[PDB]
Formats: structure tokens, C-alpha cells, sequence
């Protein structure tokens, strides 16, 4: 019954820099019972406020928030290396979107590789292309191919790899699968991505046959 | 330590049945309230089930009602959840949830919860179970670029659970990349592992990669060639 | 009504009322500690143990609540009619003797 | 805590024209403490009503609103040409992101120049495009660039200038920023301006070197 | 009659520390509640602050929750805010803005402003002042069309607060465009600023462009060729 | 039920009622008008745009 | 019409405000007359 809605849907902020969120529940008010977990992707949820106002023993200090009425806001003191987590609200009956904490960096340039199938590939049947973007941020893209020099879509699909650890930097995949009479018909397959913080769309071709 | 283990669980065949328990070791079983949450593969949770020690009220979501019953044995310490008709859209993990009670005059359980047990994966599908076939991944001329360069492979026609795979018996890292599974047409998932190691590498020693498919037990074994 | 002077974001923890007490209050009394009040047969008010729980609590004013929940300023005034020369009355004016 | 959003973000009226801004509160128990501002670009806010029904002293008797629960609406009885700025709403801890209130005219086509460095800017180090559309209605349009018959973006600045009040038009002038040593690879640059009210995209190219 | 003048603002490097007064005159400055508000350039207003009657009371906004300080004294009839450790998303313009008062049995304020003071720009950044460079923009042929046409002057790496420009000491408009300035990287602000005059004018009148610098009093006139 | 009592054929126009006004209604309140309503950017309330 | 099933649902929601919300109701019925009382409250006995 009870519907709820999360703000903002995204929440990007320095290692360092402290952050709220807040719930909206869609009509009434529950006697601000209210409760805030956070699940890591890995990982199952955990429990960090309770009541809305009362955060459990052995979370850490640092979570601190209280709301009432419609709208209950958490509040988190500063930051540390685990916010790489979704944070949902639950109330009697449903839970909310919810809300990734990302962390932020730079606008990094992405390296694009395409791979074409090899021989087994074509001899199965099918044919299948991929497309490796790497070493990219910010956590927005948009990859289409140029199959005898003009577009398609509706037919790829898209892949995204959670952000990493040690150099906090996600890879992109994208393979497009077509029957090998399709496959053979066309002679140029060509690989664009666009990103805000690039100069210029990085575009690379491939000619079949390879050499 | 206070845990809860998820028994059962498995590939099944659409309008099916199954049965899920839960052994709670650590606390006092019977006394607390109990819960199930589902998780869909790369989606959101939702909650699917609520018991009273009596378990009179609260048990099913309408969806979820007329499929799902749900019993909680005090006497043996353990929780079930049976199913039947099950659907496609069903196909996820389920989490055994704890409700925490006051346990004071009024036991009053407060509706929200405090563990979470490892999940348990069920799947539903009309496929059957199948070796993956596996190629070589190795850029030739003109299509590696630079002195650095990436190897991997790719497998097709695996239906069975997410399988494992590694480099040179793990003996190397080399930023591995997980690339997780991913369904397509005809119930299969595919996945395509590739390592970042420069193509100036290959002639001095062997790169093989295994996959090891623990569902089936067919470890398969197969190398890279720089074409 | 004072809703919008006395309340503060996330819970005001600037009012905060006695939750548990040892004995009743005779009319008038006025008490002021922070000995931990003792509810089990483990003894507390000067020791922590087992029952003994903080016999202070906070209202937790938030800025947007229920009528029943908003800050409400109260003033009680209580009035000796006792035999002493009264020393407070009306505007009554006075009148010649 | 409170978002008070204004609804719609953009109205365009005849200079006659009365209308109505409805604005939606998150927590409705304002009871009815609200105001509304009319501030014109130039200068500061002023107050128009407050307790969200009566008006203040020295007030047009036009403005005259009213509103009950989350849907706070604000009425106009006609209108005149002072219209254009911005109507700020107010809750207790909140303030409104603001309604643009426009005249209305008939769709007018642009003309766009593009004005490439000159001798001076060459030697600086640093050359600029810059692309002037003069005469435009109404205030939505897309320009694109073109390097060596490649579109880019992310590296150029766009700007918007308030209506004028003698004509009610606005001018959008772009500037394309980049080092010398692309410049001088480039030959040709392109600008491209899309609009609704136009039969065919306009496209403008300019040669480097001069002539 | 009743205004409030602010004080004090400027250029300060981030992490330092700033005081704005906001003088009072024309009314009872004891009586009424006070507030501080903020506005970003093209952005909405914000507020920031609240104060007692007797300044002892406050309830600072989350954002600007431990860095900054209201202070109200009555005697000498002027506001106080203090800030500390400043951070980069807080440049904008501060007006000080009454709170009304019922001043009956209760003074209880209606939590809604009257009068809105000249307010006063605070801007945080590392850059430094630094002479704007200077240029004509005059269209070449093939470059100006028909007739009419447009000539201008952009103003680059003008680190200082906005400044204003002029054309024949400020004889002529036809129609000059204002053309706000915008910031860049390594905070710049650059406007350029163009007035719509026929090109088949230069050559019977001289034509000058004047960037009239306030902030260092870098006053500077331009010569626009005709190329 | 009055259908067959209350009815004209091809619908019945004798009956009436109001669909849009700009404010609440008060219990016990009877209003009648004839200004035509506004819902947008062009003159009513006397000119039909 | 005119003839009503005399028993009917609650339906508790959750959602609901706390005035139709359920409260589980209690009553104590003690009865003070002549008979040998059998419940007792918690007081130590002491010697005659």
C-alpha cells in the first residue's frame, strides 16, 4: 500500500565530504516508525536507524538522522570507505528505490576494444562483436555500432561492471550478436561512445576479413 | 555465533515445487518473529513472507498468496517455505529475516530486522543442463594496440549456476576482470573473462585458462593461441 | 502553541523530563539527579548493572510533528489565599472611605 | 528539509494574459504560512502576499491567491508588461526554484554569424569560435559544431541573454575554446543551429586561413 | 525610512574566515526576529540562519551547520553573521531579511519576511586579481551579412567581480547586450559583449571600447579595426 | 430510480450541472454563475477563445 | 434491503491512523465477597 520514494536517486560526493538522504512515504503518517538499511552489492542489508531517530548498537556514531511526518531524513556525521552501498528505507509494507552512495573522481578518458568472433564463433552459427570500454568515469555512457556505415539498435545488449576498489575505476561491455548470413553480408563494423567529458566522440572501425 | 543456514534450493522446471530451510543456531528460535525477502539478480529487494510464532496474520502478499506457504517448526529449530506453480519472474535468491522482539510484558516485535542469513538461489527455466563451449580470445596484427594488450575467453551455451574461471592455475592477477554472467535467448549464460597482460608476453611461457564448472564437475582446460 | 520556537532539526534534546523515578512526588517537589534508577532485584543509584536503566529522557522536539508531539509552552500559576496582607489584586479601582 | 516545488517551470503568456503558478509543498502542515515574490532579474525580491491569502501594502489588487494542503496555488486576475522576472514561493525553512514568466510572439527565425580568431588571438595562444544567433524566438534551440566534418561537444560554452523589451527577442551567443595546436590541423568549421519553428536546420561553414 | 545595509563580502581564499554586518535603521531593531538568506548567482534564493530578539537563539541550517555564527546585539542596532573554513559552493549573494512579528500578548513570529537589504557578495576561490585581456571583435567580409551586422569585444581571464563595459563614453546603445559573464576553468569570468551596428558605418566616426574596471581601477579603452 | 421518469432521448439537457469552479464549496452553498471558465493562456471569462 | 448480516470485518491495516489502529483490550474482573479468597498478592506471611 504505503509507496516510497527516495532523494535524490543518486548521491555522488567526495571521500571525506558527509551527505543526507531523504525517504518520502507516498500518503499518511506512520507513527514515525521508520527504518534505514544499507546493503552492500555483495553483501545483505544492514540495519543502521530504527524508529527513525534511534540508531542500533554497534553502528557507528558517525550515521545520525531523524525525521517525522511524511518526510524522515538521515543525516551521516562524515564519510569513510564504505559508503559503495545502496541504502533503502523500510516501512511496514514496502521498501524504497533506494540510493548508491558513489564516491567521486575526475573525468577519466575511456579506452575502447572492439573484439570481432574468431573461427569458432563463426562456425557455431552466430556471430558475436565486442565492445571493452575501460578505465572510465564518470558512471555514464552510451555505445552504438555502425554496421555497413549506419545505425541499429534494439538488437546489442549492454553490460556495466561495479566500480572497483583500488583505482575506484568501472569497465562498460557490450556485445551484438547477429546470425553469420547477417554477418557476412556487411563489410564495415564501427564502435563510438560519447561522453560528456570527451573532447571529441573516440570512433574505431573494423573490416572484416582481418588480415 | 548467532547464524542461520539456508537449505534446499535448484534449478526447477516452470510450475514446479520446492522446499527452502532455515537452521538457526546461536539464539532462541521459537520466541522471535520471522521473515522472508527476496532478491532479484541485479535488482531491488521485497519482502515476501511475515510469521508469528502462531503465524495467524501478516503471512502473505497477495502474489505471493495462494503460491508460497510458510511454516515455522519450533520443535525441531528450523523454518520452511514451500512452494508451487512456480513462475519465471520468480527466479532469485531468498534471505530467512528476523523480526526484533522487545521480549518484555508485551513481546511487541518492532518490524524491522536484525540478521540476514547467506542466500539461497532459486532458478526456473526451461533449459537443461549443457557444457559450455569455450574459445580463445587473442588479438592478432592490427588489432592489439600498443605494447600492452588483453587475453581472455568466452563461454556460450552454459545454462547451469555462474560458473568459475581462472589464469594459469591463479597463479596470476594481472587486474582480473569478473565480467558477471549474463542472460540470453534460449535460457544461457554467458560469460567473457579476459585478463590485461601485453601481447609481447606469449613465447617464453603458457597461457591456459580453466574453467571449472562446479555444478556439472566438467573442468575443462584449453589454450590461447596468438594466431 | 510554540511549535516554531521550540524545536530543533532531527529532535530537540534540549527539554528533557524524568522518565523513571524510585518513589511518587508530593505536590510542589522539585528533584534534580541522575542516579540510575533501579527496576530488578539488582541494586542500582549509584552502581550499573542489570535493570538499572537512565531515568532521564528527551522529548525529541522535532521541528514538523503531530499536535500531540509539538512543543506547547505551559505555565501554571497557583494562588495563596492564605490569611497574610495581600501583596497582588485587581485593577479594582479604589473608592473614598 | 522541506523541497517545495514549483510547477510548471516555464510559462509563456500574451501581455494580457492572467494564469495561475501551483506550487506543491513536501510536508503539508504549514497551515496556510506561505508567501510569494516576484523578483526581477536586475534587482532584489519584493513581497506580494503573506499567510498565502492577504496581500500587503501597495500591492496591485490583480495579485490575489489562494491555496489549501500540499497544492499551494497562486492567481493573477490579468496582466501587464512587468510579468517577466522570477516568482519565488516561500515556506517557513524553504524557498521555491523559481517560475520564468514570458511574453509571448510569434516564432521568429534566427540568424546566426560565426566569427573566427583574428591575428591577435592567434598569437596568444588560445583561439575561440564563437557563433552569435541574433533575433531568435522562443528561447530553445540546439548548436553543434563541426571539426573536419566531425561533430564534437563537451569542450564548447554556451550563453543566454535575457529577453529584450523594445522587441521581446533574446540573443544566444556560443564560444568554441581550443589550443593552437588543433587549430592548424583543422581546415574547416562548421556551425549548426536546430530549431522547431525552422523548415530545415541551418548550417553555416567557415574556412580557416580567410582568404 | 526602513532599509538594511550590508557590510563587509569580497574575494577571500577557501578555508579562511569572514564577518557580515547588516546595519539597521528606520525600526525597532530589538523587537523583530531576524534571518540571513543567501542567493547563488542564477540561482535560487537559500536561506541560512535564524535569530532571537535577544541573539541567543539559533538554528543554522544543515549546510551551514558548524561554520558559521549569528550574533544580534540590541544596543548598537546591527546583525552579525561569522563565518569559518569557508568552502566553494557557498559564493552568492547574502541579503538579511526581517521576521514579522504579531508584537501582541505574544510575540510569536510568523515566520515570513518584509523588507530585503542590499545585499552583498561573498566569493571563495584560489585564484588571484589579474588585468583582463582585451580585443576587438569586428566581422571581415564574408563574415558580416547584409547590411546590419554586430560588433563586440571579449573580455578573457577576468578573474575580479563583474565588471562593466561601455562604447563611446556611453553615447549610444542600439540595443547593447549585456551578455552576463560565465565562468570557466581555473576561474575565469569572460563576458563578451556586442551592440548590433551596421558595418558600412567605420570610417566617418571613430569607435571605442571601454572595460571600466572598478575592483584595481585597470581602466582600459580598446580601437575596434575594421579588418 | 427515476430513469424512466427523468430521461430525453438523444440525452437530456433539462439537467444540468457544474463542472469547473475556481473555489471549494462550502457545506450548504448554492451558487450559480455564467462567466465562462479559463483553463489557459488565451481571454475567457467573457470572449470565447 | 432492510435486512442486514448483524456481524461485521474490521480490516486493520497498518497504514491506518492510530484511531481505528487495534488495541488489544484486557479486563480484570475481581469479585470481593464472603468465600475463601484463593489469589493472592505477593506478601510474605509472619508469625502468629
Amino acid at each position: 500500500e504505503i509507496v516510497m520514494t527516495q532523494s535524490p536517486g543518486t548521491l555522488s560526493l567526495s571521500p571525506g565530504e558527509r551527505a543526507t538522504l531523504s525517504c518520502r512515504a507516498s500518503q499518511s503518517d506512520s507513527s514515525n516508525s521508520l527504518a534505514w538499511y544499507q546493503q552492500e552489492p555483495g553483501q545483505a542489508p544492514r540495519l543502521l536507524i530504527h524508529d527513525a531517530s534511534s540508531r542500533a548498537t554497534g553502528i557507528p556514531d558517525r550515521f545520525s538522522g531523524s525525521g517525522s511526518g511524511t518526510d524522515f531524513t538521515l543525516i551521516i556525521s562524515r564519510l569513510e570507505p564504505e559508503d559503495f552501498a545502496v541504502y533503502y528505507c523500510q516501512l511496514y509494507g514496502s521498501f524504497g528505490q533506494g540510493t548508491r552512495l558513489e564516491i567521486k573522481r575526475t573525468v577519466a578518458a575511456p579506452s575502447v576494444f572492439i573484439f570481432p568472433p574468431s573461427d569458432e564463433q563463426l562456425k557455431s552459427g552466430t556471430a558475436s562483436v565486442v565492445c571493452l570500454l575501460n578505465n572510465f568515469y564518470p558512471r555514464e555512457a552510451k555505445v552504438q555500432w555502425k554496421v555497413d556505415n549506419a545505425l541499429q539498435s534494439g538488437n546489442s545488449q549492454e553490460s556495466v561492471t561495479e566500480q572497483d576498489s583500488k583505482d575506484s575505476t568501472y569497465s562498460l561491455s557490450s556485445t551484438l550478436t547477429l546470425s553469420k548470413a547477417d554477418y557476412e553480408k556487411h563489410k564495415v563494423y564501427a564502435c563510438e561512445v560519447t561522453h560528456q567529458g570527451l573532447s571529441s566522440p573516440v570512433t574505431k572501425s573494423f573490416n572484416r576479413g582481418e588480415c | 555465533e548467532v547464524q542461520l543456514v539456508e537449505s534446499g534450493g535448484g534449478l526447477v522446471q516452470p510450475g514446479g515445487s520446492l522446499r527452502l530451510s532455515c537452521a538457526a543456531s546461536g539464539f532462541t528460535f521459537s520466541g522471535y518473529w520471522m521473515h522472508w525477502v527476496r532478491q532479484a539478480p541485479g535488482k531491488g529487494l521485497v519482502w515476501v513472507s511475515r510469521v508469528n510464532r502462531d503465524g495467524s496474520d501478516a503471512d502473505y502478499a497477495d502474489s505471493v498468496k495462494g503460491r508460497f506457504t510458510i511454516s515455522k517448526d519450533n520443535a525441531k529449530n528450523t523454518l520452511f517455505l514451500q512452494m508451487n506453480s512456480l513462475r519465471t519472474e520468480d527466479t532469485a535468491v531468498y534471505y530467512c529475516v528476523r523480526e526484533a522482539t522487545t521480549f518484555g510484558v508485551i513481546i511487541m516485535p518492532e518490524w524491522y530486522f536484525d540478521l540476514w542469513g547467506r542466500g539461497t538461489l532459486v532458478t526456473v527455466s526451461s533449459a537443461s543442463t549443457k557444457g559450455p563451449s569455450v574459445f580463445p580470445l587473442a588479438p592478432s596484427s592490427k588489432s592489439t594496440s600498443g605494447g600492452t594488450a588483453a587475453l581472455g575467453c568466452l563461454v556460450k551455451d552454459y545454462f547451469p549456476e555462474p560458473v568459475t574461471v581462472s589464469w594459469n592455475s591463479g597463479a596470476l592477477t594481472s587486474g582480473v576482470h569478473t565480467f558477471p554472467a549474463v542472460l540470453q535467448s534460449s535460457g544461457l549464460y554467458s560469460l567473457s573473462s579476459v585478463v590485461t597482460v601485453p601481447s609481447s608476453s606469449l613465447g617464453t611461457q603458457t597461457y591456459i585458462c580453466n574453467v571449472n564448472h562446479k555444478p556439472s564437475n566438467t573442468k575443462v582446460d584449453k589454450r590461447v593461441e596468438p594466431k | 502553541n510554540s511549535n516554531n520556537l521550540d524545536s530543533k532539526v532531527g529532535g530537540n534534546y534540549n527539554y528533557l523530563y524524568r522518565l523513571f523515578r524510585k518513589s511518587n512526588l508530593k505536590p510542589f517537589e522539585r528533584d534534580i539527579s541522575t542516579e540510575i534508577y533501579q527496576a530488578g532485584s539488582t541494586p542500582c543509584n549509584g552502581v550499573e548493572g542489570f535493570n538499572c536503566y537512565f531515568p532521564l529522557q528527551s522529548y525529541g522536539f522535532q521541528p514538523t510533528n503531530g499536535v500531540g508531539y509539538q512543543p506547547y509552552r505551559v505555565v501554571v500559576l497557583s494562588f495563596e489565599l492564605l490569611h497574610a496582607p495581600a501583596t497582588v489584586c485587581g485593577p479594582k479601582k479604589s473608592t473614598n472611605l
